[PDB]
């Protein structure tokens, strides 16, 4: 992506403060709820017909977990997106099926959950450098479909 | 289409913006211009620098738009007919553009409102701003 | 959206159509699952093979459902109400894929009708399929 | 991008037969007609009130065939895309400032003035191959935006 050097030390430092399963659990929940198309997917977790019985599942705070871990190894590897998410590229393009449009959506939908749960905090200025390297994680991640 | 629900869910968290629906119009804009660049070449005549007057000037008339959108849930088209004029026959704005803007104004109302902005609201106050942009952005009826 | 103008255009444009839609909608289909392969997803019990007596029955679905569509475009939440249900509630279907169908519709129409597809008729045909993608990925309820 | 040894057969056949005249002219009037909004990069072309005018309109035909030649360029250098549209990128970027969506949408109103032009020789077959050059174009010229 390259940000200039103050946005690095920027970006990382709140990142130091993200509970990657409270984070994780809601931004994957919000997803299922503000675009319910997304559900198709994971229609092995159970019940997902409505926002309590998705803020409650347990396999949807699990996955979400995983999910902002992964953000968290593109965070730390800003000059390799591509090298970082190769293999979560195949796997969400050539083996699941996935529109990239999705992956805009989740990118956006994490910086509002870090939005509210860091408030003024979260500077206009500081949202402008993850909504670059929101970006750069959605496009290594559609990699695959070049 | 809004449903019977989401009517209901974004005329409620409207009234918890109350007032303030001209401040956060004004940081929605602010975070627009920083975090989409390319937005500003809509904006030449203005003065873009931090806290300045033009743009929280401006951020007012969005608010106002909104809260006046919120009045007519019902007949967005009809309320709305100037704004669609001004924005897609003589500004001709790219609708991509208007995506960008309500996921700002999304982004502005979780830092101010943490304990209402709900999944459910969220859901809601999304499917408002994207048919506040379909109406917008048409050349229609 | 879908002007005076348009539904001129639309009910003209339909009516050079005919009883091909049921034709059309199968060639689109075969089109847009060749095209974008993501859109095969939906269909697993279906013989995606060329000549299909599947693809081709559905193809008729769909384009009986747009000629229905083109006799209420007064009042398309209502006629569709049934098939917003399906495509929205029950199968969940993603609404990129309706901007795919709708390419390879317009693809399709062309093709057989070279000398009645005018850039006006073009923008107008763009706007009712835009329109009907809206209310199917609706969830109104 | 990539595409079968007999697909690239088939696609470049078809291109021979391209009337760079023609399509070059109707794909970026068209284009400037369903999706108005793109008219605002154009200004300096004159009257485009009416699709009348448009299609008529000299400098559409002229800067048409320019576009459609860059086209070609694409067409071939298929397996070196980013490197052939590399400089036009940072011209659509940096000068001119066009959204990425809008490289996509060109690309299938050329595809679907490429269908009124060959009918049915225009065969599904063909057009999926093409959706994958219109794609791959639409991608390289992006790359500057990150
Ligand atoms: C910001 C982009 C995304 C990231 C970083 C991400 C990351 C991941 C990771 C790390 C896994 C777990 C892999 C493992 O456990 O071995 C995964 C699995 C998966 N992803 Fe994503 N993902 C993203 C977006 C999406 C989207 C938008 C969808 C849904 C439409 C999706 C659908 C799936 C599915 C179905 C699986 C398999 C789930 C399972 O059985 O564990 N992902 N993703
Ligand atoms: C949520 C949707 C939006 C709403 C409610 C909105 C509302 C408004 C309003 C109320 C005005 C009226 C000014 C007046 O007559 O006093 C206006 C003007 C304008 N809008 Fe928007 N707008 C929206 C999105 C956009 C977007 C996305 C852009 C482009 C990035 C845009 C560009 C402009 C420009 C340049 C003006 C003219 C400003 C000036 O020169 O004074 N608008 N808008
Ligand atoms: C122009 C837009 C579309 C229209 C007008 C349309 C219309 C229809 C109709 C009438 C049916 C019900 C037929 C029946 O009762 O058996 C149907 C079913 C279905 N549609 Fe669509 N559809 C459209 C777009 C989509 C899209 C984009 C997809 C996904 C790629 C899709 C996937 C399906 C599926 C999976 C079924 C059920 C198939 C079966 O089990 O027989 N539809 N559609
Ligand atoms: C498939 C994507 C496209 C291709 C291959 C393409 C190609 C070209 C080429 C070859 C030039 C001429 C540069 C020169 O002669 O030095 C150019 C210029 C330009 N393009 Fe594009 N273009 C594409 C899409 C777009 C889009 C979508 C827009 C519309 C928003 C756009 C707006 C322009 C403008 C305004 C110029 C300046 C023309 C002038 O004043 O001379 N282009 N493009």
């Amino acid at each position: 992506v390259q940000l200039s050097g103050e946005e690095k030390a920027a970006v990382l430092a709140l990142w130091d403060k993200v509970n990657e399963e409270e984070v994780g659990g809601e931004a994957l929940g919000r997803l299922l709820v503000v675009y319910p198309w997304t559900q198709r997917f994971f229609d092995s977790f159970g019940d997902l017909s409505n926002p309590g019985a998705v803020m409650g599942n347990p396999k949807v705070k699990a996955h979400g977990k995983k999910v902002l871990h992964s953000f968290g190894e593109g965070v730390h590897h800003l000059d390799n997106l591509k090298g970082t998410f190769a293999a979560l590229s195949e796997l969400h393009c050539d083996k699941l099926h996935v529109d990239p449009e999705n992956f805009r959506l989740l990118g956006n939908v994490l910086v509002v959950v870090l939005a509210r749960h860091f408030g003024k905090d979260f500077t206009p200025e500081l949202q402008a450098s993850y909504q670059k390297v929101v970006a750069g994680v959605a496009n290594a991640l559609a990699h695959k479909y070049h | 289409v809004l449903s019977a629900a989401d009517k209901t869910n974004v005329k409620a968290a409207w009234s918890k913006v109350g007032g303030h629906a001209g401040e956060y119009g004004a940081e929605a804009l602010e975070r627009m211009f920083l975090g989409f660049p390319t937005t500003k070449t809509y904006f030449p005549h203005f003065d873009l620098s931090h806290g300045s007057a033009q743009v929280k000037a401006h951020g007012k008339k969005v608010g106002d738009a909104l809260t006046l959108a919120v009045g007519h849930l019902d007949d967005l088209p009809g309320a709305l007919s100037d704004l669609s004029n001004l924005h897609a026959h003589k500004l001709r704005v790219d609708p991509v553009n208007f995506k960008l803007l309500s996921h700002c104004l999304l982004s502005t109302l979780a830092v101010h409102l943490p304990n209402d902005f709900t999944p459910a609201v969220h859901a809601s106050l999304d499917k408002f701003l994207s048919s506040v942009s379909t109406v917008l952005t048409s050349k229609y009826r």
